[PDB]
RNA sequence: ACCGCUGAAAGCAUCUAAGCGGGAAGCCAGCCCCAAGAUGAGUUCUCCCACUGUUUAUCAGGUAAGACUCCCGGAAGACC
RNA sequence: GAUGUCGGCUCGUCGCAUCCUGGGGCUGAAGAAGGUCCCAAGGGUUGGGCUGUUCGCCCAUUAAAGCGGCACGCGAGCUGGGUUCAGAACGUCGUGAGACAGUUCGGUCUCUAUCCGCUACGGGCGCAGGAGAAUUGAGGGGAGUUGCUCCUAGUACGAG
RNA sequence: GCGAGAGCUAACUUCCGUAGCCGAGAGGGAAACAACCCAGACCAUCAGCUAAGGUCCCUAAAUGAUCGCUCAGUGGUUAA
C-alpha cells in the first residue's frame, strides 16, 4: 500500500544510541495526486503520482493535457501504486513513522558486459597450471551429442546492472519532514542522484 | 438389510424430490438422499424400499435409511458425545463458546464450535460436545479427541467416558 | 466428392452410407462426381434423390 | 470440371456447453468449424462456421475425471514440466480446456491455426457477441 | 504416506462403496524479476484534426500534434 | 576417406533405489537417543594427508558429508599426471634382431564459428489514424538449505 | 514362421533344414517402419467394385443395431 518516490542522495555515519548506523539518505520531496484509477475507471485500484519537477517548455502538449486535467503542474516521472489513496498530495510525513519497515527499490548500477565471474560467481581457471588462454572462460556450456544442445536459461557473459532491484525491511531511522528527507538503514541500490521507490513492507515480519 | 423407521409426532419429512428433509422440534434439518431409491411414509411409520436388488442398490439402501434414522433421532432426542480427559492435572474451561483444553502443550488449544454445536464442561476433566446432528458432532469431538490420542504407555489424553484404552508397559 | 455427399445427405437427416445403400436399392446408377455437383448445386434435385432413397430402404 | 465456391456467408452460430461432455461437443463443435456438413465443403479454403461457446464452467466430465485428467505444458528450462488437473484448469481458466480439445480437433498446419480464430469460448451464461445475431445449435448426435 | 467422522453392502464391525474432515521442506497461490510479437498484439489518461492534388497524375505532397538528424555530456554503454 | 581414449579442472542438469533436512505406520517405542518401513527429489551434501587416480584408508569437522544417468556428461573448454610413437635403463624372455598392457626417466595437445543451440543488444514490420506518457498480467524465470542457544522446563517421563 | 543344434528354451545372436518376403518390389495397411498383413504397378481418365485394415474430430467411411462385460483410463506393454 503506502508509497513514495525520490532520490537517492548518499550513504553516511550516523549514531543511534551508541551504536554507528550506516544510513543512506535518501529524499522523497512532494509528490502531487495527478490520476486516480478505480475498477470502474481502469479495471484496477491504484494511483499515479509524480516527483521531480519540469518545465512548460520541456513538456508534450499531450502531457500537459494530462497534469493540467487534475490541475497539477508537471513533473518529469510519474509512477503508479497499487492500492493507495489518502487525499490532496503525498510526502514522507505520516506516510512514514521512523521504526517502520520499508522495501526500498531503485536501478543498480549497470557494468555493462560481464564475463561469467563478475556476473555470475564462475570459479574461472588455473592462473598456472599450464592453463592455455583458459583463465577466465566459462569451462563447458553443455553435455555431448545428448542432448546435443545448449541449456535455455544457461548463465554465460553479458549485461550485468541496470536492473530494477528491491530491497526488503530497511528500518527507517529518521525522518526530517519539511526537508522531506528520510535516513534509512543500509543500502539502497543505484547510484546516487537515481530516482528510488520507498514502500510499506511486502512481509509482515 | 433394514427396514422399519419409528418417526415419533414431532417430525416433518417433507420427502419431496431427492431432498427428503426433516423439520424438527429442536431445529430444522435437510438431507441428500439417493432419488433412484425412493422413500416415503406409509402410515404411522415410514420406509425405505429399493429397485434392482443387485449389490449396489443394497449398498445405497442401508445407507440412505440409517441416514434418514440419524435425522430422525436427531431432531427427536439430540445427540450428545461425553470425553474424559485424563493425565497429570489436565483440563479444560469456556471461554464464551470456546473449549479451553490445557493438555500439556506449552501452548494451550482453543477450539471454536461450529454453528449447531454446543461445548458443556461440568467439573473440569470431563467435556460434552452436544447439537442437532449427528454426523458432525462426531466430525468435531473427533477433534477435541485428537488433540492428544490417549498414548500406548499411561492412557494420557482425552476418550470416550467409558473407554477401555489398552496400555502396553514400557521399562 | 465423398465429403460433399456425405454432407448434403445430413442435411437433410440421412447418414451417407444409408444414402448411398439407398440409391444402389433403388437402381439409381449416379456417379459421386455426379452426386456431389448436384448435392451442391441443386438443392431440391438433390433432396429428391434422398427422398427416393430413403423409400428405397423402407 | 467439379464445384469450387466462393466464401460468402460469415455465418455464426451459438453453443451451450452446459451439462455436454466435453470430448463430443468438441467434436461437434470442431467439425461445424472445419466446414464438414456444408455440401459444398472445399478443403483448401476455410468455410466454417464462427462458432460461440457459453457456460464452458459447467462442461460435463465423465468421472473421476477432473481428479485424474492432466494437462501438461513445457517451458523450454529444465524442469519446464508444468501440470494441471481438469478441476484446477476449469476453476482458473475454463475457456482453456475447451480450446484445448477443439484446437487438438483441427488440423495443425497453417490453416488450422487460422481456424483457431472462429472459436469464441466464454464461461458462464452471456457473451459480448450479440451483434452477429448468431443462431443457436443444439447438442445432437442427429 | 498416514490419521480419522458418518456408514451400508455383510442386523456386528469397517475412514468408502455415495459423501465429509485433518494431513509434508513437496503441488498451486502468496515473495522478487521479465512479460501484450499474449499476431488472442489488451486497458487508461492526454494531444493533433477532418488539408492539398484538370481519375491525360486513385495514390502521393505540404503539414499539425510529435519525433528524428546534428552538437555538448552522462552515475547508460562494444556498436546500437 | 578418424565417432580423441583414464583422471583432474570448469560448467551444469536429470533419475530416486533418500546421506541431511520435512511428514508418517510399526517397534524387542518409558524419556532422551535409535531400528526399520511408507510418503517425499524443495534446497543442501566441508576442508585436508597419501596416490595420476576413479575408488579406498587416514586427519579434522558436519544436519549430512547420498547412489547413479547425461558418448563410464563436458580436450573446436583447459590440463596432460595414467595409457599406447620414436630415446634410454632395470628385471625377465629370446642364440639373435627384438619382446612384456612389468617397472623406470624423457617426450609438439591445431590464433578466425558458417547453421542449429545459448547469453546479451539493436534494426524492420506488425498490432485499422498520427503521436506522448501511465499500465492489467496471459504466461515465464529466480528463489526454496541448516546448525547452535534460550524460554517453555529441570516440567511430561523416569526408581534413578 | 515352423524344425533342430550351439547359446542362458539370452540377443536386431550363431549354424543347418523348410515356406514366404526383401534382396531386385513400387501400390494400400501396421503413426513413423527392407522383412509383417493385403497385394505384383504397359500408358491415359475429375469413373465403378473390393482386399488387408478401417468408419467420434485431426482423417475416407455406421456417434450402427441387439444381448451382455469392465469403472480400473483397465483399455494403452511382465511375473511368482
Ligand atoms: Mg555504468
Ligand atoms: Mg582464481
Ligand atoms: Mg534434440
Ligand atoms: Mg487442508
Ligand atoms: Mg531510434
Ligand atoms: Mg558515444
Ligand atoms: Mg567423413
Ligand atoms: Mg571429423
Ligand atoms: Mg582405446
Ligand atoms: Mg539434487
Ligand atoms: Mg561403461
Ligand atoms: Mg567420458
Ligand atoms: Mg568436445
Ligand atoms: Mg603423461
Ligand atoms: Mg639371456
Ligand atoms: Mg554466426
Ligand atoms: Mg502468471
Ligand atoms: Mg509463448
Ligand atoms: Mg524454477
Ligand atoms: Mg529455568
Ligand atoms: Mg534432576
Ligand atoms: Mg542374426
Ligand atoms: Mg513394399
Ligand atoms: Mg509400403
Ligand atoms: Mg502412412
Ligand atoms: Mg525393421
Ligand atoms: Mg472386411
Ligand atoms: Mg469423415
Amino acid at each position: 500500500m503506502k508509497g513514495i518516490l525520490g532520490t537517492k542522495i548518499g550513504m553516511t555515519q550516523i549514531w543511534k544510541n551508541d551504536r554507528a548506523i550506516p544510513v543512506t539518505v535518501v529524499l522523497a520531496g512532494p509528490c502531487p495526486i495527478v490520476q486516480r484509477k478505480t475498477a470502474q475507471t481502469d479495471g484496477y485500484e491504484a494511483v499515479q503520482i509524480g516527483y521531480a519537477p519540469k518545465a512548460e517548455r520541456k513538456v508534450n502538449k499531450p502531457m500537459q493535457g494530462h497534469f493540467a486535467k487534475a490541475g497539477v503542474a508537471p513533473t518529469r516521472i510519474l509512477r503508479e501504486f497499487r492500492g493507495f489513496a489518502p487525499d490532496g498530495d503525498s510526502v514522507n510525513v505520516d506516510i512514514f513513522a521512523e521504526g517502520e519497515k520499508i522495501d526500498a527499490t531503485g536501478t543498480s548500477k549497470g557494468k555493462g558486459t560481464q564475463g561469467v565471474m563478475k556476473r555470475w560467481n564462475f570459479a574461472g581457471g588455473p592462473a598456472s597450471h599450464g592453463s592455455k588462454k583458459w583463465h577466465r572462460r566459462p569451462g563447458s556450456i553443455g553435455q555431448r551429442k545428448t542432448p546435443g544442445r545448449v541449456y535455455k536459461g544457461k548463465r554465460m557473459a553479458g549485461h550485468m546492472g541496470m536492473e530494477r532491484v528491491t530491497v526488503q525491511n530497511l528500518e527507517v531511522v529518521e525522518i526530517r519532514a519539511g526537508e522531506n528527507l528520510i535516513l534509512v538503514k543500509g543500502a539502497i541500490p543505484g547510484a546516487n542522484g537515481g530516482l528510488v521507490v520507498l514502500r510499506s513492507a511486502a512481509k509482515a515480519s | 438389510g433394514k427396514q422399519p423407521i419409528a418417526v415419533p409426532s414431532g417430525v416433518t419429512v417433507n420427502a419431496q424430490d431427492g431432498v427428503f428433509k426433516v423439520k424438527g422440534p429442536k431445529g430444522e434439518l435437510t438431507v441428500p438422499y439417493n432419488t433412484e431409491l425412493t422413500v416415503r411414509q406409509d402410515g404411522d411409520q415410514l420406509l425405505v424400499e429399493r429397485p434392482s436388488d443387485a449389490q449396489k442398490h443394497r449398498a445405497l439402501h442401508g445407507l440412505t435409511r440409517t441416514l434418514v434414522a440419524n435425522a430422525v433421532k436427531g431432531v427427536s432426542d439430540g445427540y450428545t458425545i461425553n470425553l474424559e480427559l485424563r493425565g497429570v492435572g489436565f483440563r479444560a474451561k469456556l471461554t464464551g463458546k470456546a473449549l479451553e483444553m490445557n493438555i500439556g502443550y506449552s501452548h494451550p488449544v482453543i477450539i471454536e464450535p461450529p454453528a449447531g454445536v454446543t461445548f458443556a464442561v461440568p467439573e473440569p476433566t470431563r467435556i460434552d460436545v452436544s447439537g442437532i446432528d449427528k454426523q458432525l458432532v462426531g466430525q468435531v469431538a473427533a477433534n477435541v479427541r485428537k488433540v492428544r490420542k490417549p498414548d500406548a504407555y499411561h492412557g494420557k489424553g482425552v476418550r470416550f467416558v467409558g473407554e477401555q484404552i489398552a496400555l502396553k508397559a514400557g521399562k | 466428392w465423398i465429403q460433399r455427399i456425405n454432407a448434403g445427405a445430413r442435411l437433410h437427416g440421412m447418414n451417407y452410407s444409408t444414402f448411398i445403400n439407398g440409391l444402389k436399392r433403388a437402381n439409381i446408377d449416379l456417379n459421386r462426381k455426379v452426386l456431389a455437383d448436384i448435392a451442391a448445386r441443386e438443392p431440391e434435385a438433390f433432396k429428391a434423390l434422398v427422398d427416393a432413397s430413403r423409400n428405397a430402404r423402407q | 470440371k467439379t464445384y469450387i465456391p466462393k466464401n460468402d456467408e460469415q455465418n455464426w452460430v451459438v453453443v451451450d456447453a452446459s451439462g455436454v461432455p466435453l470430448g463430443r461437443l468438441a467434436t461437434l463443435i470442431a467439425s461445424r468449424i472445419r466446414g464438414k456438413h456444408r455440401p459444398d465443403f472445399t478443403p483448401n479454403m476455410i468455410q466454417g462456421d464462427f462458432v460461440v461457446v457459453i457456460n464452458a464452467a459447467q462442461v460435463a466430465l465423465t468421472g473421476k475425471k477432473l481428479d485424474d485428467k492432466v494437462y501438461t505444458r513445457y517451458t523450454g528450462y529444465q524442469g519446464g514440466l508444468k501440470t494441471e488437473t481438469a478441476r484446477e484448469a476449469l476453476s482458473k481458466h475454463p475457456e482453456r480446456v475447451i480450446e484445448h480439445a477443439v484446437f487438438g480437433m483441427l488440423p495443425k498446419g497453417r490453416q488450422g491455426r487460422a481456424m483457431h480464430t472462429r472459436l469464441k469460448v466464454y464461461a458462464g451464461e452471456t457473451h459480448p457477441h450479440s451483434a452477429q445475431k448468431p443462431q443457436v445449435l443444439k447438442t445432437q448426435p442427429l
